[PDB]
RNA sequence: UUAGGGAUAUGUGGCGUCAAAACUUAUGGGCUCAUUCUCGAUACGUGAAAAGGGUGUUGGUGCACCGGCCCCGAAAAUGGAUGACGCUUAAGCCCAAUUAGUGAUUGCCCAUUAUUCCUUUGGUAAGGGCGAGAAAGUGUAGCCCUUCCGAUGUA
RNA sequence: GGCCAGAACCAGCCCUUGCAUUAUCCUGUGGGAAAUCCGGCGGGGUGCAAUGGUGUUGGCGA
RNA sequence: AGAAAAAUCCGUAAGC
RNA sequence: GAUCCUUCGAUGUCGGCUCUUCCUAACCUAGCGGCUAAGGGUUGGAUUGUU
RNA sequence: UCGAAUCGCCACCUACAAGACUGGAGCUUGCUCGGCGCCAAGUAUAUUCAUGAUCACAAGACA
């Protein structure tokens, strides 16, 4: 394998014409850790 | 590959044939006979007014053609069995006891065999009476094989 | 069975009862190998799956051919110590699980997790009966996969003839379950008819342009 | 699908020389994938029959022949193939198509399936459309009856590619996964 | 079941001419037929595979015979044509139209609830 | 056929799961059912002969022969091998396509290969100069700048 | 903080009908009702071209 | 976080 | 027999005794009309280092 | 302790069987006659939303 590129399967997208619509979009992958580290709005909005 | 292959039969008055899901039920004076044909994949059709029974095969090789004739023969045997019935005869010291539904044979040259309910056996030289040919032939062959 | 610590944590937190997303597949009249391949790929993609009615899967050919195949499989055992050798499971659910396991990468933690994400039953058990509608796999069904003239075999009969003492038990349980469900569905017919009639009657009372839009889009 | 062969006409000659100042011109019909293969078959036939090699020859024209209007006809294809331990074999078969090219493509697929014969071992002698009363085989004769009709059974009808699903509800059209 | 015969009306399943109606004008072979329809501009005479058609319940017995039979009107009236037109409408739709359909369905559901409670 | 790295596209081989690719494509044609080593199924290479039969065809004519697939001929020593599972409206065999009789052009997957971009190093090297910067110079922390080509390797 | 992100613009690079041939062809006017098919007469779909920059808006950092 | 469990009392996915 | 691929800073050599397992082209036992069948059996002594 | 990833729900799905099979007839044997849910408890007359300042785990939940 070459780890610098990943393969993603999206629900209800089942054709190459469909997958062409999504080129350029942004993807996230949320997870969690063990301790609380810094975030984007750490100082303003301490509820994050 | 012939497109359509056909075989037809006529039905006597007083006897009815009903087909549904490759299930055949022939009703006559004597009683009702049921046959199973789900392993065939054929097209069975009945027209009461014309009193005709037909079986079709669409886009068939030699094997389906060969099966059509056997289907017609089986239906014919069923209608004959429900119309008049069958009566086989067997005759062979050996002492054979008809009893009721149990056949006992002793002093040959004790063997016991159970006679199915649908067949009624009596001794005149025994007499086998059934509504279908397969059961009567099977009983006669069983008795012959036992007495051998 | 949950531990007393787990129960105490649940009670202290106070959260409500939780069930994860599970797909239940009714495997009656499916082709064994095609169903196994599809299910294995979905397990690797990360789904939780429960399969029921594993005793009515199908294989192609005659029962005698498939039984001889199984006996050939059963003939393999480690001669020096058979308690280490291959273990030959006779139940249909174990047969299905072994087929899927052979289609997975079983000696890796990822493949082990995938295989543990699967549950298999015979018939439909009470803890599965009332969880929602069952699904099918249309690309692995017999009536579209096999030509009708050829013979086939049902997994339950072959497994009964190689072992598997619980065929009659499963048959009785299935008959009772279907009877209970038939009684329940014979009930509620009045309620279903009442809802259908109310749906038909509401058209006369809703606004006319809304009715027009419904008719245009085919929901009329 | 459309047929995988084309109908070509190659016209050729030997290059004029002092011994042969006015050579003969020949016309050749061949069913080929493209015109390079058409020319190759032309020169093979010319060498094998008239003792003329491609290196001292001229190709005057190659063109592709147009076909007739779409009508269901019966075609007679006269064909010959080679296989070892059998020698050359010549056979005549009747097909049922909408054009000469279609009939010949059918013949090629049939020969490949039934005798393991390949394109460079097959040769086509004649193809023509015959009237419906000259058919000598029932399997082809049954298609021009006046009351021909049949139903469609064992239909394995699938879904549009955009609507295919992996899991669907048991007695419903609702897709669960995909 | 509906038979395949000359003059039978069929619907196309897949391909560039899908969900269109034509008439069978010649049976080439067990697998192929010729289809034409004077009314539709895209349905000139062509070859279709029998895996790509669905027979209907109308069989004319060309333009004059079709017009006399009036099978096109009956097909327009039946429920399959309605479903096909509704599918095309749903395919070509905007956000505003989807909103309108949503409010219409919600209105119907509310009035069904009220009627059920009343009864 | 090989300097250290990206992107694009290919070769051999493939596209049911293992395992990237037809989420099991086609709006292509035929053939085949194989009951205990045995239906088939990637050459090199690792499964077989005379003779005999079933299902689809071909010369001849007023029955004989003669090919495709399958079966018999076909018997060993630890339990075992189309790689495994499995597959039969094939996921097998012989042909043929690229989204399908609708109308110009390449279905898609994978290299230390090809094209292109960045950096190093060496030349039978080729040009220019002499607000922080420049040494008339084989070899440095290379006098400075641009350009082109090669780069694996046992004794 | 050129520390991390978003959008915009330049340059470059990757992608995204015409005229020839149109004829074993098209179209009217003995054989097998009609059609498929065979002689007479009259009228007419495939080979080329068309990474580098230059600011701006937030987050974290007192 | 997935039970071959369950869905005044007792007995009836009913009348109960 | 042929060969010379591995092993010459070493892989202990005939027969018997003891003990377990596997094969079939079936001696006995078991079914058929020569075929099927590897499940259970297949001895003890004189001479000879013997096989 | 504990903050965490997951983002449709239902006494209308959660019963069953067959694809040479699909509502009922006729003979002429192939012709004729899931439900809801997506911002007014419901399609109208209304009503609070900022300064959380232009993306950032949805700063919000377990309908
Ligand atoms: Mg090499
Ligand atoms: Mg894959
Ligand atoms: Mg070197
Ligand atoms: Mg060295
Ligand atoms: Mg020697
Ligand atoms: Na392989």
């Amino acid at each position: 394998q070459t780890k610098q590129t990943a393969l993603v399967r999206v629900e209800n997208v089942n054709t190459r014409e469909d997958a062409t619509w999504y080129v350029g979009k942004r993807v996230c992958y949320v997870y969690h850790g063990k301790k609380v580290k810094r975030c984007v709005r750490w100082s303003k909005a301490p509820a994050r | 590959v012939k497109v359509k292959s056909l075989c037809t039969l006529q039905i006597p008055e007083g006897v009815t044939v009903d087909v549904k899901g490759r299930k055949v039920t022939v009703t006559g004076k004597r009683g009702t006979l049921t046959k199973d044909l789900t392993h065939l994949q054929l097209d069975l059709r009945v027209d009461k007014k014309n009193r005709t029974f037909t079986v079709i095969r669409w886009f068939g090789s030699k094997i389906p053609i060969a099966c059509l004739n056997t289907t017609k023969a089986h239906v014919q045997n069923m209608i004959t069995g429900v119309t008049k019935g069958y009566r086989f005869k067997v005759r062979c010291p050996i002492n054979v006891s008809v009893d009721g539904q149990n056949i006992e044979v002793r002093n040959f040259l004790v063997r016991r065999q159970l006679v199915p309910n649908t067949v009624k056996v009596s001794q005149t030289e025994i007499v086998f009476d059934g509504n279908d040919l397969e059961q009567v032939s099977r009983e006669a062959a069983v008795l012959h094989q036992m007495c051998l | 069975f949950p531990s007393r610590k787990d129960a105490f944590r649940a009670q202290r937190k106070g959260a409500k009862k939780h069930r994860p997303e599970i797909i239940v597949i009714d495997l009656k009249d499916h082709v064994l190998g095609r169903a196994a391949a599809v299910v294995a790929k979905q397990l690797l993609l990360g789904k939780k799956i429960t399969v029921v009615r594993c005793e009515q899967l199908n294989i192609a050919g005659t029962e005698i051919r498939n039984k001889i195949k199984y006996l050939q499989y059963l003939r393999k055992r480690k001669l020096t110590n058979p308690t280490k050798g291959p273990f030959h499971h006779r139940a249909p659910s174990d047969v299905f699980v072994r087929t899927v396991r052979s289609m997975l990468p079983r000696y890796t933690k990822r493949g082990m997790k995938a295989l543990n994400s699967l549950v298999a039953y015979e018939g439909i058990p009470p803890n599965v009966v009332r969880t929602g509608g069952r699904v099918v796999i249309p690309r692995a069904q017999r009536h579209v996969c096999y030509r009708s003239e050829r013979p086939y075999t049902v997994l339950g009969n072959m497994c009964k003839h190689v072992g598997w003492k619980y065929s009659d038990v499963v048959a009785n349980l299935e008959k009772a379950r279907v009877e209970k469900a038939s009684r329940h569905h014979e009930k509620q017919a009045k309620l279903r008819d009442a809802w259908k009639s109310a749906r038909k009657e509401a058209l006369a009372k809703m606004p006319k342009h809304n009715v027009e839009v419904l008719k245009k889009f085919g929901y009329a | 699908v459309k047929p995988h062969l084309r109908h070509y006409q190659v016209v050729g000659r030997e290059s004029p020389s002092e011994k042969n100042p006015e050579p003969t011109v020949y016309k050749f019909e061949v069913f080929a994938p493209n015109f390079v293969v058409a020319k190759s078959r032309f020169w093979r036939m010319m060498r094998v029959k008239n003792k003329v090699k491609a290196t001292h020859g001229d190709v005057l024209s190659c063109k592709v022949v147009k076909d007739a209007k779409l009508v269901a006809r019966n075609y007679l294809v006269d064909i010959a193939y080679y296989s070892q331990r059998c020698g050359y074999t010549r056979m005549v078969k009747e097909f049922r198509d909408v054009s000469k090219t279609g009939a010949v493509s059918q013949a090629y697929h049939d020969l490949a399936s039934r005798h393991r014969a390949r394109y460079h071992n097959i040769e086509v002698l004649n193809v023509k459309s015959i009237p419906d009363h000259e058919v000598k085989h029932l399997s082809i004769a049954q298609y021009h009856a006046p009351n021909l009709s049949f139903p469609l059974l064992q239909r394995r009808t699938k879904a549009t590619r955009k609507d295919r699903a992996i899991f669907v509800k048991k007695n419903t059209k609702r897709a669960v996964v995909a | 079941s509906h038979y395949i015969c000359a003059g039978r009306l069929v619907r196309i399943l897949r391909g560039p001419r899908q969900d269109r109606v034509g008439v069978i004008v010649d049976i080439v072979d067990a697998n192929r037929v010729l289809v034409e329809n004077p009314e539709d501009a895209k349905m000139w005479r062509h070859v279709q595979n029998l895996k790509n058609v669905e027979p209907l319940k109308y069989c004319v017995s060309l333009k004059d015979a079709l017009a006399s039979s009036k099978a096109l009107e009956k097909y327009a009236k039946t429920r399959t044509a309605a479903r096909v037109e509704a599918k095309k409408a749903c395919a070509v739709s905007t956000d505003f139209e989807r909103y309108q359909l949503r409010v219409a369905r919600r209105s119907r559901a509310h009035w069904a609830r009220k009627v059920f409670d009343e009864k």
